[PDB]
């Protein structure tokens, strides 16, 4: 669920 | 002679401040097409602006895609379906523009290992976005393009970068999410995340702010995925 | 600036 | 008989959820043009969506306008031209809305609550046009704003409770007009305070459905008064 900012 | 790159850049920065990300992207696209290597600033303007621009269409795609499924009413579902498809087309056009800058201008003209990995990571990212909306027959090949890009980025980072380096860690994160969300392979996912997490903490004494953020995300992901 | 009504 | 209004509305709600306000506005524009009076829901949808759509251009206009003033010659021209692009999009939006208002919405408003809502909006969008007017066109645009707000103001004073959110939003926006556009702080503060004071004096008899909204505006009315003195 969380890709790079 | 034919055009002005420094003024395009100023105009990208001004588009940014004005919070006009399409305007922004179009300047950075034009700048990348002049063919010269991008400074770290201009690389970031490129990334920020295509990130915002595609990210709105993805976000939107989800909201409308979930509403399509949660209405297994026939005519309101067709409306949502058609509106979804409008949204995919805008999404694909963006991905296609970026992938072209990547493959044509950016990747081949990247001279240092830090940048070659940054751009290959991005290659996989945008192929990935394309795979999130791929139809049946085209899906397989798009997924493979994502994976190969991430792989080739992954290996260069393992040989040329510290495991605490944010770009290596962003690559590790996005690559694990690829495996989890696209390939539906949770064991490869968690293992990639943990391995890249664990190796970072083991040098967390050398460094910081930037790497930690990604390490947190890596962790929250692992947590969510083991459940 | 001054503040206005919200929608 | 020719088009589908209920599907336009659904599509506005779906554009809204998807956070696509330009899309949204175009549905509500098409719905207003069918000529039938707008329910309270549709009315809000119309307002929310033109609010978001113009509000981005205004916000943007400011950022680029301040950068224009804070500057040498060539980067100032670039900002000048980018400003002008932004105004043209802004003007087109205001023009679309003002036309719906004057042509379809205002003349087909049957209740006093709606006549005030739309006349307020009329003044709002004239006001936005005045925030970016060039010298010669400015005066008449300002007047259009004022007359709309005035005619809204008077209908609310005769037909609405002073605690009613729309009456209070009208009072707030009208004071801000005087303060920011006409540069008249004494008329501004007076209008705000008077409309504030009269609301508190009936704060007892305040309904659940119309409480959060009234209070919020009363707060804003105050913050404004504070800033202006």
């Amino acid at each position: 669920k969380l890709s790079l900012q | 002679s034919h055009m002005d790159k420094n003024e395009l850049v100023q105009k990208a920065k001004l588009a940014e401040q004005a919070e006009r990300y399409d305007d922004m992207a179009a300047c950075m696209k034009s700048v990348t097409e002049q063919g010269a290597e991008l400074s770290n600033e201009e690389r970031n303007l490129l990334s920020v602006a295509y990130k915002n621009v595609v990210g709105a269409r993805r976000s939107s795609w989800r909201v409308v895609s979930s509403i399509e499924q949660k209405t297994e009413a026939e005519k309101k579902q067709q409306m949502a379906r058609e509106y979804r498809e409008k949204i995919e087309t805008e999404l694909r056009d963006i991905c296609n523009d970026v992938l072209s800058l990547l493959e044509k201008f950016l990747i081949p003209n990247a001279s240092q290992a830090e940048s070659k990995v940054f751009y290959l990571k991005m290659k996989g990212d945008y192929y990935r976005y394309l795979a999130e909306v791929a139809a049946g027959d085209d899906k397989k090949g798009i997924v493979d393009q994502s994976q190969q890009a991430y792989q080739e980025a992954f290996e260069i980072s393992k040989k040329e970068m510290q495991p605490t380096h944010p770009i290596r860690l962003g690559l590790a994160l996005n690559f694990s999410v690829f495996y989890y969300e696209i390939l539906n392979s949770p064991e490869k996912a968690c293992s990639l995340a943990k391995t890249a997490f664990d190796e970072a903490i083991a040098e967390l004494d050398t460094l910081y702010k930037d790497s930690t953020l990604i390490m947190q995300l890596l962790r929250d992901n692992l947590t969510l995925w083991t459940s | 600036r001054s503040l206005s009504a919200p929608g």
